[PDB]
């Protein structure tokens, strides 16, 4: 839905990366070379920002029922 | 006393039938005096003896050289000489069978008795005049120490 | 019959990790230490969020959840600060809770990132500690987020929000010299950071006297406590228990 | 549902004792320390510090059920030593161990920052 705030397995923090992560994928990074420019070494951490599906920015298509 | 048997042994064979258990190995050995076969599983892990080596066997009922029984318990905190001081490798085991080749006329010339060290198995042929000191369902220990 | 003499050797020491060896100890001891970094030391971390308006896409439980899990400074006051359940007051004075206030309304037509940076915090000493910020939640034009938040003291025991650590890396006898684990093909495995044989070797010739010791940590901190301060409070912490019960056991006694 | 509060695995309730002590009537000079609201943390490390004493004949510890809170360690000692003495003298063990080692990490950060 949105990105997870912990890192399910051993609790590093993640969302403040999801916004970072996507701007190196557009500066033409390989995923495990932006995975690796934000710090991220245990396959755990990289895991969630490797494999997270951003369904938030869908949802936002709709209007609000105010 | 309290020893049922002792001599001096030589390994003429470590593990014969190939390697089947990673730290215990089923020495084959023989003695030069009493020319008793011994078969024999050792912890090689701890106490590693290779092929040819020699080494002094004893057999004891108990362990403080007086008589006196060692009741079957663990004591680790034993102010008693303990003849296992002359030892580096002591096992605690029951023997659980005396076979031999006796027949319904005869009495045994050969005996063969064989010792469950908690699992690890000993078998002991030879005649049967130095196995007098073995009835089954007793608790034995085996000392063992490596000669030069 | 008494207490080793542990000895320590820090390796490493940066603001995100730190790095350290204990020799002349016993396994149970180090162990219980890094159980007590995972599940002992106490941080703040929000709890009891109470929402006035929330028109974003995600339920009201999302956001308190999502608000739990930001960790916060807590470096210097979680020692001074008390249980809530302990005080005597309404449970929130400035003596056990810290208060955030959220007020976030999306006007502009782009997409309005709800991050950390947004929580006000009534302490400057407690903040999320980014303040890139953790977003919280994504809101479109005309929605609203809108809340106010506590923080209490709690450790990681109770609920993983107050997990001070990003994991604990924890080894001893890196060559295996105990022989601890048996390793069907030694060849295969590769060399740990602080294994000491040549690459020719496996696994260290087997000790029969040895003992586990020589137990090297490296504690990682998500960020509310500055790792050194995560194992400082650790060894207070298990040493408070132990004080405790032993207080306990002598009025049992007697 | 019937999901316990996460509270209730270090808190005691009202009127529950921390620690509570039970001769061994199997064996003579052994003891049972049923302590509450406790884990492995305390257990593991009471046991192994028990365990470097020399008049300890045995010293063991359970959690009878995980989703409980209880730890039971069982002390056998030698007859002129008593299992009450050994455990408090394993914790204050156990206690100097650990501020030893938080006087000397203490040092060490101060040396790693110096430096
Ligand atoms: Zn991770
Ligand atoms: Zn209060």
């Amino acid at each position: 839905m949105i990105i997870p705030v912990r890192c399910f397995t051993c609790g590093k923090i993640v969302g403040n990366k999801w916004e970072a992560y996507l701007g190196l994928l557009q500066a033409e990074y390989t995923e495990g070379d932006a995975l690796d420019a934000l710090g991220l070494k245990r396959y755990c951490c990289r895991r969630m920002l490797l494999a997270h599906v951003d369904l938030i920015e869908k949802l936002l298509n709709y209007a609000p029922l105010e | 006393a309290g020893i049922l048997f002792e001599d001096i042994f030589d390994v003429k064979d470590i593990d014969p039938e190939g390697k089947k258990f990673d730290r215990v190995s089923r020495l084959h050995c023989e003695s030069e005096s009493f020319k008793m076969d011994l078969i024999l599983d050792v912890n090689i892990q701890i106490y590693p003896v290779d092929l040819g080596d020699k080494f002094r066997l004893v057999i004891a009922s108990t362990l403080y050289e007086d008589g006196t029984l060692d009741d079957g318990e663990y004591n680790p905190t034993d102010d008693r000489p303990s003849r296992a001081d002359q030892f580096e490798y002591v096992m605690y085991g029951k023997v659980y069978r005396i076979e031999g080749d006796e027949t319904s006329t005869e009495a045994a010339t050969r005996l063969s008795a064989y010792v469950s060290y908690g699992g690890l198995l000993m078998r002991l042929q030879g005649d049967a005049n130095n196995l007098h000191g073995f009835e089954v369902d007793s608790r034995v220990y085996l000392l063992m120490k490596k000669l030069a | 019959p008494y207490a080793n003499q542990p000895t320590v050797r820090i390796t490493e020491l940066t603001d995100e990790n730190v790095k350290f060896i204990i020799e002349n100890t016993d396994l149970a001891v180090a162990n219980s230490i890094r159980r007590v970094f995972i599940a002992e030391v106490p941080i703040i971390a929000i709890d009891w969020v109470q929402i006035d308006a929330n028109s974003s896409v995600l339920h009201d439980e999302f956001i308190a959840h999502r608000l739990g899990l930001i960790p916060l400074t807590s470096d210097d006051i979680v020692d001074k600060l008390q249980y809530s359940r302990d005080c005597t007051c309404e449970e929130f004075c400035p003596e056990c809770s810290v208060e955030f206030t959220l007020d976030v309304r999306c006007n502009e037509d782009q997409t309005r990132h709800v991050t950390s940076r947004d929580l006000i915090s009534n302490s400057p000493r407690v903040i999320p500690v980014t303040s890139d910020d953790i977003l919280i939640v994504k809101l479109r034009k005309g929605q609203e987020l809108r809340l106010r938040a506590y923080a209490k003291k709690g450790f990681g025991k109770e609920h993983a929000k107050w997990n001070p650590t990003a994991g604990v890396a924890f080894e001893y006898d890196p060559d295996n010299a105990l022989r601890h684990t048996v390793y069907p093909k030694p060849e295969e495995w590769p060399k740990s950071e602080y294994s000491e044989l040549d690459e020719d070797e496996s696994q260290a010739p087997y000790d029969p006297n040895g003992k586990p010791e020589r137990f090297y940590y490296n504690v990682e901190s998500c960020g509310s406590l500055r790792p050194e301060t995560i194992v400082l409070s650790a060894l207070s912490g298990l040493k408070k228990k132990l004080s405790d019960l032993q207080t306990q056991l002598s009025h049992e006694i007697q | 549902m019937n999901a316990p509060p996460a509270f209730e695995s270090f808190l005691l309730f009202e009127g529950e004792k921390k620690i509570t002590i039970n001769k061994d009537t199997k064996v003579p000079n052994a003891c049972l320390f049923t302590i509450n609201k406790e884990d492995h943390t305390l257990g593991n490390i009471i046991k192994s510090q028990l365990l470097k004493d020399p008049q300890v004949l045995f010293a063991g510890y359970k959690v009878p059920h995980p989703l409980e809170h209880k730890i039971i360690i069982r002390v056998q000692t030698t007859p002129d030593y008593s299992p009450q003495e050994a455990f408090t003298n394993a914790i204050t063990d156990l206690i100097s161990e650990l501020s030893l080692l938080e006087e000397r990490f203490r040092v060490a950060i101060k040396d790693k920052q110096e430096g």
